[PDB]
């Protein structure tokens, strides 16, 4: 019992993501699946002390 | 479409708390901040806090700086309000209101905020050591004029609200209700009145129909010259 | 905290003619080509719908007579004809710093022809003075303007302090206020003293009306 | 004594919101659509050769039936199968009704 | 942009140049004019036009399509002529996204950028006759005739004919 | 980056400012100190959180999607049911991979162009009173009591007031 | 590009500096020389090495790749499978082509930026000693040997030293 659009084999997982790499099989509408892990895209400045 | 839907406030004793919870509904509730702004009684709008979509960024006005906190459960999609240490100053009805800025990002105190976009039905939140008495339904008599009017003056009751009517009622044209007003004692009292023809000042029997649900007292009381 | 200045405060103005709001920043509040400042609107036993934003977009449901209109530090509301259904108070409301700020309000009524009060006084009950304290009452009927004026007299000593009062929104078929006004005194003082009066002050009364009853 | 000389750019009294990488929505002096939304209504006859079924499917027409015998040894580009198109001989099924339509 | 000209330093932008995209104004002795400049007007137009005809070079002159929509319920394999298409045509959707967002951030910033470079054109000629206001401003600290900035606007300004007022006026 | 602000002429950040993102630290008579700009910060921000919600708009809603898993071996149908989804997968990613990289070059250049936007403002609202000292410091030339810097800071600064004390400091 | 250094207010470049990409060329009082810059020259080798490596890793390897030439007439599986291939094909195609292009354009961008950058280091050093004519050169104004162009190029000129000597050339 639980919100959760997003349905996997391994379990739900949110969609607030782009992308995911859970599982390629989904039901819902889930992020998609991508071959990387992670992903990081970046929200500040270059930083240098 | 957007609702927003407060929560739990009342009377409650200087120097202890209590929390207000807003229900939102019809919007994506996670990607938006929201924010509470208070309303003293007949006076003006007040902003209280601030609470980003990450649950992460968090500010306060300086009133209430350090005794409230603005907390954010976005799997129940519900904002709550921590108030401890309350006092006087801190009367006021309570809206929750939500930013216009998708996903704002408020990294710091003084970064701008959106636009208050809905905002809910309010909560009132009362904070007085007064506990309750009830209303003490004195008449007000008739006099001379061309058509004269008569009364019924509702002294120390606590708290609000307390609600009239004249003769079931039956009769509702001319019928004045004035807004309560807080003595010093804590204790609020109020006016209402009637103006009728004078050709039945003797004939035209008048009760009042008083009542405060939070003592369970009801009242009736007649009008009468001499 | 910027302040926001409201001006006027009270307005009025007849029935489908034009009313018009100023709304005054401590700093300019417009920052890359946007102003970011809401315009509020506030009738009473209810929150606030939002009117206008970034100065001058009327939110989808609001009808096309409301205008924003300003840039930088002054801005103005604009109802183009007042219909009935817009007495409320009026808030500006900066978010371009946190903390958002609001101006003071501006209420705006209805404006009509001139209209005296209908003056009468009270005595304090019999019933209440067992209890020790007592209280005088006065009361002014359907008049308008908003801004009577009562004044008590204990033997022709002005009184102040001791009285409390308030008055009636705006009436949707006269338009006249109504006001009442409690003299709270001691059962000790009461007894004292004979002639209790309140002396209403008011532009419908070319000169001051004084209601008085005798103790008896 | 002394002179002032600005530069400057120009503008127009409505441009066009465009998209960008950091802005949803943001107006430029102008813009052109690269989205095609809107037909004629109608199949142009050339530069491409369009053979008209009517009330014939293709299936039908190299079956030969009756009604279908117009269609003969003809040649096309782009057959246009039409929706008021019927059959009218022996009832027929073709496994890989499918394939043999393509 | 990039560049804070345009939409920067550069207040706002002109609504009475119609012949230019990026121009002049003075005010002198003689009384104040506006002309635009044309080569950087050209300029721009030049590449936003080349970006627009790359932008277009494609339309799939492929190749046997397939049957995409349905008579029947048929399981396996129309599930995936679906799938494939559903696919690609999420695919080739964003993929246009990300193309117009590019194109038009860059086609902005690429704007912003020429608008800097007619700006350093006009200081570097003013050598130490002028100065910058601040706001795409320059103060000229010589007389200055319709004739005399006419030189400015078309390159063929010598700025040592006038520097020993300018700097007369300027520095004393 | 692109504009040499930051990571670069600017030699290294300040990690005591927890104000903001840009700033001004100063050195007078009446002592140093710091303060930070904001109507630049926010419009760094701005432009983040706004690059931060394009990019995220996106679900993949799309319809029955084919079985990916399979229990027995079977040939050509089953063999491009997975073909097709490896596929996919492959250009998602790629897709995947390049955005943050143009997305994070631009973030890191979009922030370059903020300082020194900021600090070429800067140097214009001083028209005549200081020089660049190379490292992103500038050396006012008279005696400018904190009053008068927060001027400069918050845009204030009249730079005629000075000028003579500045013009003699450096010439003299 | 953007920056408009090369192919801008540099009329052309120099087709005799073969030690470097970006440099300096005198005219003082012992003749005429020339040398390559070199910290600028590298950093604009190691944006385009870091590039081009980030473009090559990357391969497709997978998995039973299905059959794509085909000896028979077959109708529907086959043109799916065809279908499926000469769709994928389209995708890189484009994924290319888009890639070569973003990247060029930067390439092309950030090689700009690194002129003008070496541009604005000199201008700061030669603090007031000297005037930018707008060809991508400057007319110091004092006397200087070989020594001191050589002591500009390495990072240890003193504008100080020769201040004096410098204002009343430009001046008086
Ligand atoms: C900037 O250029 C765009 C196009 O690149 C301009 O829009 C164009 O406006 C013209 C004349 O109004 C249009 O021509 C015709 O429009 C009418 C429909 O209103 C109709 O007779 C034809 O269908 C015909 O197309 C035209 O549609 C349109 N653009 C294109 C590509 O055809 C725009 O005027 C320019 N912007 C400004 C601010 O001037
Ligand atoms: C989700 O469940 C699936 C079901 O097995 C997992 O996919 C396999 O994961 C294991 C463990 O790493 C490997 O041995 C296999 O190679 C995976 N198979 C394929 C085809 O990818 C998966 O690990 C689970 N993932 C998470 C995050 O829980
Ligand atoms: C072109 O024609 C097609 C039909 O082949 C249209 O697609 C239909 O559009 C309606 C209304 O938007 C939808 O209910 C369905 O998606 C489609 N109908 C069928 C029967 O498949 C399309 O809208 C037309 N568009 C234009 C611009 O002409
Ligand atoms: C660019 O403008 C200048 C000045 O407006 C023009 O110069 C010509 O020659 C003299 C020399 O300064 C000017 O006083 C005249 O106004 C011009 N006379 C003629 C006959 O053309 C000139 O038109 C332009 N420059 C060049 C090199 O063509
Ligand atoms: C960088 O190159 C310069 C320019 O030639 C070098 O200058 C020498 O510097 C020292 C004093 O620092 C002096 O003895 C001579 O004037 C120079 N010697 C020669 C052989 O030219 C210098 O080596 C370098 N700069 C620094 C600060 O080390
Ligand atoms: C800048 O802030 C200071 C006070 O801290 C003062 O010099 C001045 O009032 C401010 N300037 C502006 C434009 O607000």
């Amino acid at each position: 019992t639980c919100i959760s659009e997003c349905i996997t084999p391994n379990g739900s997982i949110p969609n607030d993501k782009p992308f995911q790499n859970v599982n390629k099989i989904t039901y819902g509408a889930c992020p998609k699946y991508v071959k990387q892990n992670t992903l990081k895209l970046a929200t500040g400045m270059r930083n240098v002390p | 479409q957007v609702q927003l839907v407060e929560s739990g406030g009342g009377v409650v004793q200087p120097g202890r708390s209590l929390r207000l919870s807003c229900a939102a509904s019809g919007f994506t509730f996670s990607t938006y901040a929201m924010h509470w702004v208070r309303q003293a009684p007949g006076k003006g709008l007040e902003w209280v806090a601030v609470i980003s979509y990450d649950a992460n960024y968090k500010y306060y006005a300086d009133s209430v700086k350090g005794r409230f906190t603005i907390s954010r459960d976005n799997s129940k999609n519900t904002l709550y309000l921590q108030m401890n240490s309350l006092r006087a100053e801190d009367t006021a009805v309570y809206y929750c209101a939500k930013d216009s800025q998708l996903r704002s990002l408020l990294y710091f105190e003084w970064l701008s905020q959106g636009y208050f976009d809905y905002w809910g039905q309010g909560t009132l939140v009362t904070v007085s050591s007064a506990s309750t008495k009830g209303p003490s339904v004195f008449p007000l008599a008739p006099s001379s004029g061309g058509t004269a009017a008569l009364g019924c003056l509702v002294k120390d009751y606590f708290p609000e609200p307390v609600t009239v009517s004249w003769n079931s009622g039956a009769l509702t044209s001319g019928v004045h209700t004035f807004p309560a007003v807080l003595q010093s004692s804590g204790l609020y009292s109020l006016s209402s009145v009637v103006t009728v023809p004078s050709s039945s000042l003797g004939t035209q029997t008048y009760i009042c129909n008083v009542n405060h649900k939070p003592s369970n007292t009801k009242v009736d009381k007649r009008v009468e010259p001499k | 905290d910027i302040v926001m200045t409201q001006s006027p405060d009270s307005l009025a103005v007849s029935l489908g003619e034009r009313a018009t709001i100023n709304c005054k920043s401590s700093q300019s509040v417009t920052f890359n080509y946007k102003n970011y400042l809401a315009w509020y609107q506030q009738k009473p036993g209810q929150p606030p719908k939002l009117l206008i934003y970034w100065a001058s977009t009327r939110e989808s449901g609001v009808p096309d007579r409301f205008s924003g209109s300003g840039s930088g530090t002054d801005f103005t509301l604009t109802i183009s004809s007042l219909q009935a259904e817009d007495v409320a108070v009026y808030y500006c409301q900066q978010h371009y710093r946190t903390p958002p700020t609001f101006g003071q309000g501006t209420k705006v009524e209805i404006k009509r022809t001139v209209a005296a009060p209908s003056v009468f006084i009270f005595p304090p009950s019999d019933e209440q003075l067992k209890s020790g304290t007592a209280s005088v009452v006065c009361l002014l009927n359907n008049f308008y303007p908003r801004e009577a004026k009562v004044q008590w007299k204990v033997d022709n000593a002005l009184q102040s302090g001791n009285s409390q009062e308030s008055v009636t929104e705006q009436d949707s078929k006269d338009s006249t206020y109504s006001l009442s006004s409690t003299l709270t005194l001691s059962k000790a003082d009461y007894e004292k003293h004979k002639v209790y009066a309140c002396e209403v002050t008011h532009q419908g009364l070319s000169s001051p009306v004084t209601k008085s009853f005798n103790r008896g | 004594s002394t002179a002032t000389l600005c530069l400057g750019h120009h503008a127009v009294p409505n441009g066009t919101l465009v998209k960008t990488i950091t802005d949803d929505q943001i107006e430029v002096t102008n813009a052109t659509e690269l989205v095609q939304s809107s037909s004629t209504g109608k199949i142009c006859n050339n530069p491409h050769r369009i053979l008209d079924g009517i009330d014939c499917t293709l299936i039908d027409a190299l079956l030969g039936d009756p009604h279908c015998d117009v269609f003969q040894n003809e040649t096309w580009d782009l057959f246009v199968e039409r929706s008021k198109a019927f059959s009218n001989c022996y009832p027929y099924d073709v496994p890989d009704y499918a394939s043999l339509r393509s | 942009g990039l560049f804070g000209a345009i939409a920067g330093f550069i207040e706002n932008g002109w609504e009475g140049m119609i012949d230019g995209w990026y121009g002049f104004r003075h005010q002198n002795s003689e009384g104040t004019g506006q002309a635009a400049d044309l080569k950087s007007t050209q300029a721009a137009i030049d590449q936003i036009n080349g970006k627009l005809n790359r932008v277009i070079e494609k339309t799939n002159e492929k190749f046997h399509q397939i049957e995409k929509e349905f008579s029947e319920v048929e399981g396996r394999i129309q599930d995936l002529e679906k799938y494939v298409e559903d696919t690609k045509i999420d695919l080739w959707s964003y993929n246009a996204e990300l193309l117009v967002a590019l194109e038009n951030q860059h086609t902005i910033d690429l704007t912003d950028s020429e608008m800097n470079k007619l700006f350093e054109k006009t200081r570097r000629q003013l050598r130490e006759n002028a100065e910058e206001m601040g706001n795409g401003c320059f103060k000229i600290y010589h007389k200055c005739d319709n004739a005399c900035i006419e030189s400015i606007r078309n390159g063929t300004y010598d700025h040592d004919v006038y520097r020993d007022e300018a700097l007369n006026n300027r520095f004393q």
